[PDB]
């Protein structure tokens, strides 16, 4: 926030940061910040554009090494995805395991970072974290007359939250929660501070029958289709087409061990579905135009005279597009069809 | 004052004797700030298959109505809205459409050199455009960037 | 716990009452069983939208929901568009013979049935096999020997084989300058049959332990032993793919 | 008008998202062309006369 | 207070096993977080009627709701035809500073969140602040002191 | 209630809870052994606790 | 009306487990009001035996 | 019906034990008196029932 | 809890189960007899076991 309110204070209308919520999943270690720019008129339109701001911000954020802060633009289509760029799910078909999946994820990320054709390849999720494991000796627990249900109940009510019932506050029925006080649930040794009651009514400490042990785990588990998966979002380098970048990612996932496959999702899925219908369209449209001309002029020769001027407009449209450095896209295609029609009319 | 156990002595063990009771949030997961100030936020998510602009307009309007009963000092501030860009883009396309009509009129006046003759093709533009809008309504389409282009 | 006649009189007939008069309804067919399962099959005219029919049936259900017994409402009433078009009946057989019929059924029900059931146009997949389940075979003589009851075994299993939501270290709200925030896992679901054989039903004062294996025969078997399929005279398992209407 | 509508009619048939985008342009431009035929043969002759 | 593994075992997998026979189901993505929230996003083919999709999903889900843990049932599962992108994100701030973060969040969740969730077109409205609740903080030392 | 629970559990498989099997959550069933639920007289073999 | 009542029923299913057990036992019904009552037939015992 | 309900309204206004009104059924429940209005005086501040 | 139960199932009804009457399942309601829930003093007539 200090960076945004210091370096670029002529383009930011307002920032809104929400600690605890993230695009890759909620948690205490994530935060999502919504930045709202000023009107296009007030911005420079040469250095104040969203893209330039994002470039400078991403440089300054790559300078930051305490966390992974990533500045991204909103997706082109609101429904498709949460950010621009290719979207891929790295599934585990063989069911090798979570650890194998994470190892493959790291391997794929390293391979992607090796190739300069792909940029900002990253895991849209939460990395594995150490997590405490409280193992209770059942035999020792019930040898002291302590019911397993009782120790489970006190453990889940104390460390976890227990929604007992509702209470009315100024006309609304809000919830009532019972939990341990904050100072008594901060460290693993805080487990020993709790006393359970046996059959005879005596109080036994948790240290009598319970121990703690650190273990690695995942704060967020995602499953694409029916298989455990890790979503790997990213971006395509300038010049190389998004389809080519997707094929490069397919090569990378092929380089992975067996049992792991990819499934493009959302915008990447739809982009993979489409994009190859152009040449067909052009061919069918040209054939239809030729037939209509043959019908109009009652000849199979006059249309050839007319149809030869289609390239005369196509070359100019292509030259204008390339000269300005634009890209062949849906808008371009429709433009080409309009140019063909106008050349035909002329 | 919830009583947990009354001893035979008569001394009762109330809830406040064994715990601390206070009124706080039910979930402590989120901690949001607006321009460096404490705040709370709402994320409105559009229902699948509904107009984004109309929904956002309805939401804001309702919020205004609710704003009437806000406590002193409380104010809502739209932090991230998408329909603003859509409205601005559509307005810009309408602007360039009107400018195109004006330029076409100018060119036709230059070539024909008669205002009376020039007016005839110019009138043909609004008629055709309104008919196209009528066709769009008949076919169930909507005013969007593609249709406006 | 309802006899076939009782089930027909109290559940099926009541359900049939209101649904008569549905738009484009041809006929009804109840199949009140003897184990306590009712089934009313409404057939609509050809060309009727299956979805709309299901919606109409569900809407008409709440009209007669109150007339059903309390137990029936607690169990719940389900409305599904049922067909009978068997597109495929794939039979899974182990050529080597290393896999028992239960192994084949478990593999199919765990790895094959679910992915195939998501394929577009697949209305339902009838399974001719059942996945694995930890079968605890009780022995009444041994239970009487240790002065145990069947409920003692059930409660012990339900208590010592539970997944507990314990919480997190340093969960918000937390003391200032908290160093770490980690999930606190706890007693986890058991995995091997030998783990179940070691479940401690009762610890005596003398230190003697009555393990679950002492009164039962823990063995991993089929969830449903009803089905038994054979392909070309060999043990096998199968899936019956049922087409969704309008595909 | 026939050739102008001919270059755009096939565009609509294509399916998928891209087909949808095309359909939007196609429907709009084809309707505009047809109305231009109608306007050019109804309103403009009267105005010229 | 659940764990990611606990959710993925008792809730997320159970829901997925029942999400069968849905028409025009392109793909489903599910996530089980350690914050105690589990979600299953079923994205259908374009042109599908959202109401029919919701009807089918709710019909399939209702069979499996009794299988879910008791705490999950008490909290309740929600089926909404909503995406992920927020069309607008409103921020509520106390200009005078009289109300702290908890007061602002409570007022929003009490008087604003519910009326907005009933506006036509609003598929879902999540909150970045929860309403008030009678928090009770147990002290284990005192609990052992009174033998409770 | 004890009598009914014993009868139900012994003769009908009682779905207690779930167990983990190679990444799949699967059910746990408690039932009498096969030879002890075959004849009508097998009911007399069970003992309830006074 | 069918779509509206279906949506209302769907939204209610996320709350019936929060209601008191007595209310759940009694059952919660979702109905479309405004139906037209053709007849109101009254049954009377002339003899008085019933 | 109108004369009957008029006489009934007179005779029932004569009644003081309770409030009894005789009125013809509306053709459509939705339609009401053209001069009528329905207002719901709400409590936005949660002041209380009293 | 005993006090609240006695009040709820004595002064208020209590739909406990269903019983089969002539081939149909009716409801079973447990409630206090009429003369014992008519006056505020009738509260004192009830006894709760400690
Ligand atoms: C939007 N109005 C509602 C809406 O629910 C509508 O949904 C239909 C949907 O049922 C049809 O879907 C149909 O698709 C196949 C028919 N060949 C089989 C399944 C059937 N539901 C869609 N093709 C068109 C929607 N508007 O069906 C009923 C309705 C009253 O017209």
């Amino acid at each position: 926030e200090k960076y945004y309110f210091t370096h670029e204070k002529d383009n930011i209308m307002s920032v809104f940061a929400t600690v605890g919520s993230g695009p890759g999943g909620n948690g205490q270690n994530v935060a999502r910040m919504f930045i709202r720019l000023k009107d296009w008129s007030e911005r420079d339109s040469k250095t104040g554009t969203s893209f330039a701001i994002i470039e400078r911000a991403t440089k300054a954020f790559n300078q930051i090494k305490e966390a992974r802060v990533i500045a991204s633009s909103p997706p082109a289509i609101s429904g498709l995805g949460s950010s621009a760029g290719f979207d891929m799910e790295l599934q585990d078909h063989a069911g090798a395991g979570h650890d194998a999946l994470m190892a493959a994820r790291n391997q794929l990320l390293a391979l992607a970072a090796e190739n300069p054709e792909l940029t900002r390849v990253r895991h849209n999720g939460l990395d594995d974290s150490p997590q405490l494991q409280i193992d209770i000796d059942q035999r020792k627990a019930q040898a002291l007359g302590v019911a397993i249900d009782d120790i489970n109940d006190t453990l889940q009510t104390a460390w976890g939250s227990s929604y007992v019932n509702d209470f009315m506050d100024r006309g609304r029925v809000k919830k009532v929660y019972v939990q341990a006080a904050a100072p008594y649930r901060m460290l693993p040794d805080d487990i020993n501070l709790w006393y359970v009651r046996n059959k005879d009514g005596g109080m036994v400490p948790f240290s009598a029958f319970a121990t703690s042990r650190w273990e690695t785990g995942s704060p967020r588990l995602e499953r694409y289709n029916g298989y455990s998966a890790v979503e790997i979002v990213g971006e395509a380098a300038p010049g190389v087409s998004t389809g080519t970048a997707m094929d490069i990612m397919e090569s990378l996932v092929k380089q992975l061990p067996n049992g792991f496959g990819l499934e493009w999702t959302a915008m990447s899925y739809q982009e993979r579905l489409s994009g190859a219908q152009a040449p067909a369209l052009y061919a069918i449209s040209l054939l239809v135009v030729f037939l209509c001309l043959a019908a109009l002029y009652e000849s199979w020769s006059v249309p050839f005279s007319v149809m030869l001027v289609v390239p005369l407009g196509v070359i100019g449209a292509l030259l204008a597009t390339w000269m300005r450095g634009l890209e062949n896209d849906v808008y371009f295609q429709v433009g080409l069809l309009t140019v063909i029609g106008l050349s035909a009319k002329n | 004052d919830i009583t947990l156990r009354v001893n035979q002595d008569g001394s009762e063990v109330r809830l406040g004797d064994v715990a601390t009771v206070e009124m706080g949030a039910e979930k402590y997961d989120y901690l949001s700030r607006f321009n460096g100030k404490p705040a709370s936020g709402l994320g409105v998510k559009l229902a699948s298959g509904a107009n984004e602009m109309a929904t956002a307009e309805l939401v804001l309007n309702r919020l205004d109505e609710l704003a009437q009963y806000f406590p002193h000092g409380l104010e809502y501030k739209v932090a991230y809205e998408t329909t603003s860009f859509v409205k601005a883009s559509i307005e810009d396309v309408v602007k360039t459409l009107l400018e195109a009509i004006a330029l076409v009129f100018l060119v036709m006046y230059l070539f024909l050199q008669n205002f009376r003759a020039t007016l005839i093709p110019t009138i043909a533009v609004p008629v055709v455009l309104m008919g196209t809008f009528s066709v769009l309504y008949a076919f169930g389409y909507s005013v969007n960037t593609l249709t406006m282009f | 716990g309802a006899s076939a006649q009782t089930l027909e009189n109290t559940v099926t007939q009541v359900i049939e009452q209101n649904m008569t008069g549905l738009d484009n309804l041809m006929y009804m067919s109840s199949q009140s069983s003897g184990t306590g399962q009712a089934s009313v099959t409404l057939s609509f005219k050809a060309g009727t939208d299956p979805d709309e029919a299901v919606q109409q049936v569900q809407n008409q259900l709440q009209s007669a929901m109150r007339k059903l017994p309390q137990a029936v409402q607690n169990q719940g009433v389900t409305v599904r568009k049922t067909g009978d078009t068997n597109i495929l009946t794939i039979a899974f057989v182990s050529t080597d013979g290393s896999m028992d019929k239960q192994d084949i059924a478990d593999y199919v029900a765990s790895n094959i049935q679910d992915p195939l059931s998501r394929v577009n146009g697949v209305g339902d997949i009838d399974a001719y096999g059942s996945q694995y389940s930890m079968r605890i075979w009780l022995d009444p003589a041994k239970l009487n020997s240790f002065q145990m009851t069947a409920k003692d075994v059930t409660d012990a299993i339900e208590s010592q084989n539970a997944q507990i939501a314990v919480g997190q270290l340093g969960g918000t709200p937390s003391v200032d300058k908290q160093a770490l925030n980690a999930t606190i896992n706890a007693q986890s679901l058991l995995q091997t049959p030998e783990q179940f054989r070691d479940i401690t039903l009762r610890v005596n004062q003398d230190g003697s332990e009555v393990r679950l294996g002492d009164v039962a025969t823990v063995e991993m078997g089929a969830e449903k032993y009803d089905y038994l399929s054979r392909f070309n005279g060999k043990p096998a398992s199968g899936l019956g793919v049922k087409l969704a209407s309008g595909a | 008008a026939m050739v102008l509508s001919a270059v755009f009619v096939p565009m609509a048939f294509f399916g998928g998202t891209t087909g949808a985008i095309y359909r939007q342009f196609s429907i709009t431009i084809v309707a505009a062309m047809v109305l231009s035929v109608l306007v050019a043969m109804i309103l403009t002759p009267a105005l010229c006369a």
